């Protein structure tokens, strides 16, 4: 009666997820227990393009694939320069699988690079060209920025011309001239550009011996800087107090 | 998610053009300080993590080499990069070129990526020493020889001659010919590297 | 140096009959004291099951080999399961003489006893908790060396050995407040936060404090001759079921 | 080089040697045979502890002792004479050169060493210090050389670029012609600018046509 | 090579079956709820109705496969023949165990007997 | 004084017997063919009776007793090459020890030597105090020029223990066998003044406690991808996730994505089966103590490590001090993660074998070895 | 011809347990939008089969085995007892006819 | 050193005993026998000091041969720098020749710009154009 009642009653009464390329930084971190990049390609794009390579504009133009390789126009605007930047376009040849380029050429380069990188896009090696441009564009950045600030700290005592492109600066004063010469120099016949900085007094006169104001600069440009070596030797060539 | 595969697809072409230059930044976490706040639920990183992937292209066999790694951790207590890991070998003074770097102090993305670019510098050549002579011996002007980890101490053979060198950042800083007139055979190849290539064809004609 | 073998009590006795046939039977004269202590005297227990009938009986010999003098600690009270353990220090027969007897005496069972992981953290919690005449409690402190030895894979890991000093004890005991345990509220969840080690389910073999004691997994080694109240309150209070 | 066993075996040899037997018996040929004995067993009696077998041991070592005494003084002043450069001052790859057989070339140690060595018979000293004066001169005319190479090697680098480059664009191989008739190229391309500019001076007569034209030829002028 | 894919369609075939026989009872009681807007003998009639059903998927398996050399065919023939080897020991033991504890039945028996005739015999004796 | 190769020292010839029955026969073989060649005692005709006696398969026993008593104590040179062959055929049984080199600054110096000029120097620094032979072989398999110095004694010649010092091709980084007595000194000493040759060199010690192999040495010091990541980062190290540039973009990391287990960030450990979720927790301590994929052993055994984590809570220096021991720690830590027994959420990175064989303090989350 | 059985295996659990999430939806639906005979007309109405086949049959080839291991240890062990208890029932027997001839005797 | 060798011998000798037991034959005897002292005393005295005089020879033109090993003269030191001085003048001479060949090569260049012409001509006539262009567009 009751026994079976109750045998009755206890009768009848009887995560792992998967990331992907494309998702959110807050599941990725909950997720993340092994030493590996993250696998957020947006915030990977964001530390490829506005960290380590800033001003500057790649993308992706076109890209197909014949039976096992893989061709590849893409195209770069080296940007630093917001008044008149060089670009250029590559094409590219895979091999898809044991993965090496069996041809990659250039189908055009805006025309104000063209000759300064003729020699240096013969060596068939892309990415010493590729690395030669980025620090070329970066040098020519630093060179025009250092050559406006020494002609806005001198544009009230002197005279401020530049000359040939822009690889030398000429002050002049009372009279007495000074030429900066800075040539950035693209490999050809190490694989970055290189920069030289020299420097030539006259006195009205003649040339002063090069020998000594080599070392002088050579002196005041190792000790002080660039930026703030090169107003020395402007206060030097000054000499109306000291 | 099919036209979102597209766009991932785009992501990862892009992400592989952008790698072709060599020198590379990449997003890295430690999971030893990941700490919740526990006032919303959400998820800070603590100790904030910068990896560079520096990868040589050679040009020999064509293809990417193996890249090495170089992770830099956030301090604690001064807001500056340290050199915690790198998976670079030991004859590159990677933690001399760190504290070379700024005086020791690295703070902003360019300085870091002054240190990395001469960091790549030195694997460009160390590969372009090994290049060279391992172009050498595929058209057969030297015989079997021997080389270092770094390729900065090569001893090939000539017809007869043995030749040893110790090779500097691509020059020759040394000679040594041995089996009055060997001096000038010695200071002959005492130049460039390329020059090496040339100089080898001027005594075989 | 005077390690400690515990042995478990089946039934409740008094030792103040038969201790005339333990004289007649071994032909000395030992000591008795019936004393009634109290663990913790501070107001908030009540007196609900805190008290405790301690029998320390010594052998009246001269104090020049150590190893015969050997002291038999008792412990006891009348609400537990199994109510009294026995402890002795020494090595001579005659302790082998005074087992012999209660075990014939009085018809108990007694079993070694086996301490566990977290009996071995509450015993190095309550062996340096010290009593004074002001019926306060005041925390000494000690230099700790935790001990394990673990059995791993082709002998990988063999033995390995957390070590505490006295002032980060200290200061890890201040930095959690005001407690009469330190070594379970203060130091084993440190230990756990910053190394990941979960130090009760790991196997210990002996939480060593620098000088004063050595417990172990089946003895206690210690300095002096006795052992503290809290100490055998722990012991007595832990192997019941 | 071993002078204690030429001490001993000299004390040995020819001190007891000659003590023992000739110097106690070979008295007796100005002489009797008895009387001889008498004065050879006297001698022998009361002598016995000079010309023992470790007196003499501790004597040789006592000579030993006064001749490292005296080695001394030579030791201390054959370092303390003059100096003619000795090693420690020197490169390596100088004192390779005088110990022969150098086996590696090295032309920047070479310099490194030679601007090293320092300065000061006066006919061998003047022809030292001429020698090193000539020296520094081949390093130093060895770095402007150097220095003057690479300079000229990025010079014909770029000219040969610029005529790579003339001789590719133009496609004629005439480079010769095009630098003889680049002027005359010129004033016609200017010729067809000041046509093109009194076509525009005389065409539209417009306010912002200008402005556009003005902005197009800076910006292709300029960039 | 191929124990890995099996063990892990073994893991997956258990998970199977748990689902369908949830999946089973789930649809039946959603058939009880839906057809408007609970005991045990009707409990127990669906019991016996999913056996039924698992009961013809087997004969159903059965007929297809048996009725040579294929593939997966020689594990179902080599279980079946392997499954059914200890049935006459099962039995044996059984029946050993019985007999053991009827024996074990008339030894206490005889022990309480004489239990209790040395306890009145003692007590006399006292 | 230094000693020439055809010198014979007084060795005993049970024991020359006992490291000779302890090699194969083939390399008997050559050792018999190199020392006949170099040599000799006791051209063609005399290698028959070796050419038929492996190819019938005898004992080596024989062949032992054949090369020890018709050159009846071998010399220098040839107790070198035994002691050395026995050094490549077991090298479990040696102990080294690393010492860095640094230079004037303070900046590493890489060796780059070469074996033939380095002997000659080598043994006449040594040559002027002690009776000295040096030997030099590289390593068949690694990239070492492992030497071998050997000083002898007068009451013939006495020998002492012989006393190796590997040099790898390429690092600042010299292995030598642990012996703290004054001819070890005297040998470290006289290798670090006859190895630099343009300006000064010294060995600074880098480590404290003995390495058992020489590839584990290897491995940990040499010039390698593993001698700096060695722990939780040993995917950096070999490479395991990325692949060139130029590789497939269907089958990416990004792109095929990899299967994960939520952890759990609530301390829920202390208060405790789907066989998914145990492999996935497996492969997460294979993960936090390895790189992605015997099954405990590490890619070096490690004797002994001891730590000092120094924290500081409010104002308050707090050091702990562990010190772990074994034949391999991070195997049986792993091991022990593996059992549910240590919390792997709550496992530093020093603890987990990052920067590995090394110990000391640990002040605001930073590893710092010591001196 | 395996992979593809477990992927067609996988696909049909995935099937079946989308179809049970959405019968317990269903019935969340009606006991949420909530505040005989027809028993016996769901009685009249109603990939898998090499799977529960091979369950049942491992299972009860691995049950069989241990049920028998144990119920044999069982037995030797019972059967072990049940000898010492024999001797001990004869040993007593005996002792209580010596204590009954002790009785008579005095 | 030879003080020491002196009083060796003399100590032990016949002079020493026999002198103290001292008709007219026995003064003789013993007087021929302390002449025959002298003479032996005084031939192991000369013995002893060309003994110590090549000893000391010997041991200092070791010594001096030991300085001479461990130093450098200025004579070779100075054919040691003639062979130097002959090597920096072969790579002198390889680069004056590397110069000239580079020279060459720019001198090769140099006559082929070369416009022999009329060149002030055209340069009025390019200023002329140039400042009608300036007029031109300082008029629009």
């Amino acid at each position: 009666q009751n026994d079976i009642t109750q045998d009755f009653l206890n009768l009848i009464s009887i995560r792992v997820e998967r990331i992907n390329g494309l998702t959110n930084l807050q599941k990725e971190l909950v997720t993340k227990y092994d030493t590996l990049p993250l696998l957020n390609m947006n915030l990977r794009l964001s530390y490829l393009r506005d960290h380590t390579y800033p001003h500057l504009q790649v993308s992706v133009q076109s890209r197909d694939r014949v039976h096992g390789i893989e061709v590849l126009v893409v195209n770069y605007k080296f940007c630093r320069n917001t008044m008149n930047p060089f670009e250029i376009q590559f094409k590219m040849f895979y091999k898809f699988e044991d993965s090496t380029l069996l041809k990659w050429e250039i189908l055009r380069i805006s025309t104000n690079v063209r000759l300064k990188a003729k020699q240096l896009l013969a060596t068939r090696n892309f990415q010493k060209c590729l690395l030669s441009l980025y620090e070329f564009d970066k040098i020519k950045s630093k060179k025009t920025g250092i050559f406006q600030n020494l002609i806005n700290l001198l544009k009230r005592k002197t005279r401020c011309y530049l000359m040939n492109n822009s690889d030398s600066l000429i002050v002049e004063r009372v009279t007495i001239k000074l030429q900066i010469n800075f040539i950035i120099t693209m490999p050809g016949e190490c694989f970055l550009p290189m920069s030289k900085i020299s420097i030539a007094l006259w006195k009205g006169g003649e040339r002063f011996n090069q020998i000594d104001l080599d070392e002088i600069c050579y002196g005041l440009i190792k000790e002080y800087g660039v930026k703030t070596g090169l107003k020395e030797i402007c206060n030097v060539c000054l000499f109306p107090d000291m | 998610s099919t036209s979102d595969r597209s766009e991932l697809e785009d992501y990862i072409v892009l992400e592989n053009v952008y790698r072709m230059f060599g020198i590379t930044f990449f997003p890295l976490v430690d999971p030893i300080d990941l700490k919740i706040k526990d006032a919303s639920g959400e998820i800070f990183v603590d100790r904030e993590m910068l990896g560079i992937r520096l990868e040589v292209f050679s040009e020999r066999t064509s293809q990417f080499e193996k890249p090495h790694y170089v992770l830099l951790k956030k301090r604690i207590k001064s807001n500056s990069w340290f050199l915690f890991k790198h998976t670079i070998p030991s004859f590159i003074d990677v933690q001399g070129i760190f504290d070379d770097t700024n005086g020791g102090l690295v703070i902003s993305h360019d300085d870091a990526y002054l240190f990395a670019k001469r960091v790549f510098l030195q694997l460009v050549e160390v590969q372009k020493r090994r290049q060279i002579f391992k172009d050498l011996e595929a058209k057969k002007i030297i015989h079997d020889l021997d080389l270092d980890l770094e390729s900065s101490m090569v001893s090939f053979f000539v017809k007869d001659i043995k030749v040893e060198l110790f090779v500097k950042q691509n020059e020759i800083v040394s000679c040594s010919i041995l089996d009055n007139n060997k001096s000038k055979w010695e200071i002959a190849l005492l130049g460039s590297l390329d020059d090496l290539e040339l100089k080898l064809n001027h005594s075989f004609a | 140096p005077y390690t400690w073998k515990f042995l478990g009590i089946s039934k409740q006795l008094s030792l103040e009959n038969g201790i005339a046939k333990l004289n007649q039977l071994l032909n000395l004269e030992v000591d008795l004291d019936i004393q009634t202590i109290r663990v913790p005297s501070d107001p908030d227990g009540g007196t609900a099951a805190d008290e405790y009938i301690r029998y320390e009986m010594r052998l009246d010999i001269s104090n020049l080999d150590e190893g015969t003098y050997s002291k038999f600690i008792f412990l006891g009270n009348s609400k537990m399961e199994v109510p009294m353990f026995l402890c002795y220090c020494g090595t001579d027969n005659r302790n082998e003489v005074v087992l012999q007897w209660l075990k014939a005496e009085y018809g108990v069972i007694m079993w070694p006893i086996k301490f566990e992981q977290k009996t071995m953290i509450k015993l190095a919690d309550a062996s340096i908790v010290h009593v004074t005449k002001e019926n306060i409690e005041q925390i000494t402190w000690f230099s700790s060396k935790l001990y394990f030895e673990p059995e791993t894979q082709d002998k990988n890991l063999r033995q390995f050995s957390i070590e505490i000093p006295r002032e980060s004890c200290e200061g890890l005991a201040l930095g959690y407040g005001n407690t009469m345990h330190p070594y379970n509220d203060a130091i084993v969840p440190y230990i756990y936060n910053e190394t990941g080690m979960a130090v009760e389910r790991l196997p210990l073999t002996s939480v060593i404090l620098a000088g004063h004691t050595k417990i172990m997994r089946e003895s206690i080694v210690t300095s002096t001759r006795s052992l503290r109240n809290r100490v055998l309150a722990v012991v007595l209070q832990s192997i019941q079921f | 080089t071993d002078t204690y066993n030429s001490i001993s075996n000299f004390i040995e040899n020819e001190l007891t040697a000659l003590l023992s037997s000739d110097d106690y018996l070979m008295d007796d040929l100005a002489g009797p045979n008895e009387v001889c004995r008498l004065l050879k067993a006297q001698v022998i009696e009361k002598r016995k502890d000079a010309m023992s077998r470790g007196k003499q041991d501790l004597l040789s070592k006592e000579i030993y002792d006064n001749e490292s005494e005296l080695r001394a003084s030579q030791s201390q002043q054959i370092m303390e004479l003059v100096g003619d450069i000795p090693k420690y001052s020197l490169g390596s790859e100088l004192r390779n050169r005088v110990e022969g057989e150098p086996q590696s070339t090295s032309i920047e140690r070479l310099i490194e060493d030679v601007l090293k060595l320092p300065q000061m018979d006066l006919k061998v000293l003047s022809e030292y210090s001429n020698l090193r004066k000539d020296l520094i001169l081949k390093c130093q005319a060895l770095q402007i050389g150097e220095s003057k190479l690479s300079d000229i090697l990025s010079q014909t680098n770029s000219i040969n670029s610029l005529t790579t480059s003339i001789k590719e664009a133009s496609e004629d191989d005439d480079i010769s012609e095009y630098f003889a008739t680049y002027n005359g190229k010129l004033v016609v391309a200017l010729e067809e600018m000041k046509l093109l500019l009194e076509e525009a001076v005389k065409t539209f007569g417009n306010s912002p046509e200008k402005r556009e034209k003005i902005k197009k030829i800076l910006s292709e002028l300029k960039k | 090579s191929s124990e890995k894919q099996w063990e892990r369609i073994q893991q997956l075939e258990k998970e199977h079956v748990e689902v369908y026989r949830e999946l089973l009872i789930t649809l039946d009681r959603l058939y009880l709820i839906r057809r408007h807007n609970l005991s045990h003998t009707q409990q127990r009639l669906l019991e016996i109705r999913h056996q039924l059903q698992i009961n013809l998927e087997k004969t159903a398996l059965l007929i297809r496969l048996l009725e040579n050399t294929n593939v997966l065919f020689t594990k179902l023939q080599n279980l079946l023949e392997e499954s059914n080897s200890l049935d006459y020991e099962l039995l044996q033991s059984l029946g050993a165990q019985s007999s053991l504890h009827k024996q074990l039945i008339e030894s206490r028996a005889e022990r309480d007997e004489l239990m209790s005739k040395l306890i009145e015999l003692s007590s006399k004796f006292p | 004084l230094r000693l020439e190769d055809n010198y014979v020292p007084t060795s005993d010839t049970l024991v020359v017997f006992k490291q000779l029955m302890k090699l194969p026969v083939t390399v008997l073989y050559d050792l018999t063919l190199s020392w006949f060649a170099k040599f000799g005692g006791s051209i063609y005709l005399l290698t028959e009776t070796l050419d038929l006696l492996i190819e019938k398969g005898v004992r080596r026993n024989v062949i032992v007793n054949r090369i020890l008593y018709v050159y009846w104590g071998l010399n220098v040179f040839q107790l070198a090459e035994i002691d050395c062959h026995l050094m490549i055929s077991k090298p479990e049984k040696f102990k080294w020890l690393p010492s860095k080199a640094l230079r004037g600054d303070g900046k590493p110096y890489v060796v780059k030597l070469q074996p033939a000029k380095f002997i000659e120097n080598l043994q006449t620094d040594l040559a002027k105090i002690y009776h000295c032979h040096v030997y030099m072989f590289k390593h068949p398999s690694l990239p070492v020029l492992i030497t071998r110095i050997q000083l002898f004694d007068s009451n013939p010649l006495i020998s002492r223990r012989p006393y190796y010092v590997a040099f790898p091709l390429n690092s600042p980084i010299i292995f030598h066998s642990v012996d703290k007595d004054i001819y070890a000194r005297l040998v470290l000493q006289s290798i670090s003044r006859t190895i630099s040759e343009r300006e000064t060199i010294i060995f600074k010690p880098v480590q404290k406690i003995p390495v058992k192999s020489i590839h584990n040495i290897m491995t940990l010091l040499g010039p390698s991808r593993f001698a700096e990541s060695m722990g939780p980062w040993e995917c950096y190290a070999s490479a395991n996730f990325e692949r060139s540039p130029l590789h497939d973009y269907k089958k990416h990391q990004g792109l095929t994505g990899k299967k994960v287990m939520v952890r759990e960030f609530d301390d829920s450990f202390l208060n405790d089966e789907e066989p998914e979720i145990r492999r996935l927790r497996l492969e997460k301590n294979m993960i936090k103590f390895k790189g992605s994929a015997s099954r405990y052993s590490s890619l070096v055994p490690i004797e002994k490590v001891g730590f000092t984590l120094k924290n500081e809570i409010n104002s308050r220096i707090i050091t702990i001090k562990l010190k772990f021991n074994g034949n391999d720690i991070f195997g049986g830590l792993h091991e022990l993660c593996d059992k549910n027994l240590i919390n792997i959420d709550k496992v530093p990175g020093w603890l987990a074998g990052e920067n590995g064989s090394f110990s000391g303090t640990i002040m605001n989350g930073d590893f710092q070895r010591e001196q | 011809v395996l992979d593809v059985y477990i992927k067609n295996l996988e696909n049909q659990i995935g099937n079946k347990r989308y179809f049970l999430k959405q019968a317990q939806g269903a019935i969340d639906e009606i006991t949420k939008r909530s505040l005989s005979e027809v028993f016996t007309e769901l009685l009249r109405k109603p990939p898998i089969g090499f799977s529960l086949t091979s369950n049942f049959l491992s299972l009860r080839a691995q049950s069989s085995s241990e049920w028998l291991s144990l119920m044999n240890d069982q037995s030797v062990d019972q059967k072990a007892m049940l000898l010492l208890q024999n001797n001990i029932n004869s040993d007593l027997k005996e002792l209580l006819r010596k204590l009954q001839h002790q009785m008579t005797i005095m | 050193s030879e003080q020491l060798l002196h009083n060796y011998v003399s100590d032990s000798l016949l002079t020493t005993l026999i002198s103290f037991q001292e008709e007219q034959q026995l003064q003789h005897w013993y007087e021929l026998l302390q002449a025959r002292d002298a003479r032996v005393t005084s031939e192991l005295e000369a013995r002893i000091k060309q003994f110590f005089i090549t000893l000391r020879s010997r041991l200092l033109r070791f010594l001096e041969s030991e300085q001479l090993s461990h130093s450098l003269s200025l004579e070779t030191l100075i054919d040691a720098l003639y062979k130097i001085n002959d090597l920096l003048q072969q790579r002198l001479q390889i680069l004056d020749d590397a110069i000239q060949e580079k020279t060459s090569e720019l001198a090769e260049f140099e006559n082929m710009v070369r416009s022999p012409s009329a060149g002030d001509n055209a340069i009025p006539g390019l200023l002329q154009i140039i400042q009608s262009y300036i007029n031109l567009l300082e008029e629009n």
